[PDB]
């Protein structure tokens, strides 16, 4: 998910 | 494992500093069509979603949670958080919704989009309620953080370790709210009454989000507006 | 208004006395469950409960002081929330199960019988576990149910000011109960917050339940009573 | 409305 990526990338 | 060590003043300070920026709209103040307005609102919401995630990770106790649980909380609460923000910045504008400093919409402009004026009415009523209570900025950031942690916690092995942690942080924010009220000179009875008043509004905010989710889904299926991939995935999480 | 002159103990007594009875289901064990028959049981039960709820509402302090149009609005808005918190309350001592009626105790697997209903059951069960984990008291429960009645529809409206005065009284009552139970001052506002935040989840379950009920109606799965059709129509889905 | 009628006496 995009939300996954966003939460990892700060 | 550290948010529990925060004092009430430090909780406020951390929350105030974690506050997201206020974004502008692309709005060229050319008159609205139905697709035009939905475009502005959804484009704004999508850009706000990116900043919301930065904010969420600065909310005390949120990063202690698993990546899975962080996703669940944001998926559940994202529209609630957008709406309480909108309502908060619309507080000093009776009968108007301040989506952006350059996008201030009155009630009748909700009629531009089918079924949206009903959403506007609910948002305006909430803003009127905040204005009636003289809601403070420090109270606002507490309420928004409560929404983030509370809205999705009921829909969650050692999963109890996450839930108990979330509830422990929730109690801390409650302490913070009470602290602000005591500091404002409210009596004990007035503190408890105001606390209750603020939290019961979150029930209406939940209601508005559920309604908004359905409206946004309807606009999606008709394709009056092209939603971003991120927005579509947030909407999909509520599987309407 | 006489409701505002009520003490905390008087508020509790009035609310406890106004408590509706636990009704029975039409459950017939001679036949297996179908999607239609189970929806039939639940909506039949809800309909009979509604009649009791209407008369209960009239005994909630301050409610009859409102216009008929405002009474109608509040009940139209909160009826499913009220049914659900009642269900969750009587399901407390039955882990993993929902006590719709003493003769109708269902788990999540039986919820699968109806399309899309197991999701509702799970939420209801989770709420019931929450009340059980908090050790929710009967006196607290009736305060919460009355709060739902007065609050849920107040933002869709001085009539509003009268409602808020009564809501404040119930807040005072909840605090009174917690103090009387020996909870420290800090524990009091902490528990108050915990109880009221659950109302956001109850509101959520209601919205989901309203859409599911509407879905069942629009697929001719079950004939809803005229009263239920009206209560559902009030939400305009 | 049934509800309106039921809310009376
Ligand atoms: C366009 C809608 C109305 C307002 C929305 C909305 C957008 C924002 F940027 C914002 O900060 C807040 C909002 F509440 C998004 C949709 C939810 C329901 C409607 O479709
Ligand atoms: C049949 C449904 C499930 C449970 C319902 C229900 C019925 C009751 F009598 C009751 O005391 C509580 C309920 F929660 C009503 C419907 C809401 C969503 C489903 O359609």
């Amino acid at each position: 998910k995009i939300l996954h990526r966003l939460l990892q990338d700060s | 494992s550290l948010a529990l060590s925060l004092t009430a003043d430090q909780m406020v300070s951390a929350l105030l500093d974690a506050e997201p920026p206020i974004l502008y709209s692309e709005y060229d103040p050319r008159p609205f069509s139905e697709a035009s307005m939905m475009g502005l609102l959804t484009n704004l919401a999508d850009r706000e979603l990116v900043h919301m995630i930065n904010w969420a990770k600065r909310v005390p106790g949120f990063v202690d949670l698993t990546l899975h649980d962080q996703v669940h909380l944001l998926e559940c609460a994202w529209l609630e958080i957008l709406m309480i923000g909108l309502v908060w910045r619309s507080m000093e504008h009776p009968g108007k919704l301040l989506f952006a400093p350059n996008l201030l919409l009155d009630r009748n402009q909700g009629k531009c989009v089918e079924g949206m004026v009903e959403i506007f009415d609910m948002l305006l009523a909430t803003s009127s309620r905040f204005r009636m209570m003289n809601l403070q900025g420090e109270e606002f950031v507490c309420l928004k953080s409560i929404i983030l942690l509370n809205s999705g916690v009921y829909t969650f092995l050692k999963s109890l370790e996450e839930k108990d942690h979330i509830h422990r942080v929730l109690d801390k924010i409650t302490d913070t709210l009470i602290h602000l009220m005591a500091k404002a000179g409210l009596t004990l009875q007035q503190q408890h009454q105001r606390l209750a008043q603020l939290l019961l509004i979150l029930s209406h905010i939940r209601h508005m989000s559920n309604k908004g989710m359905e409206h946004l889904y309807s606009m999606k299926c008709k394709n009056v507006v092209p939603l971003s991939d991120l927005l579509l995935e947030m909407l999909d999480a509520h599987r309407l």
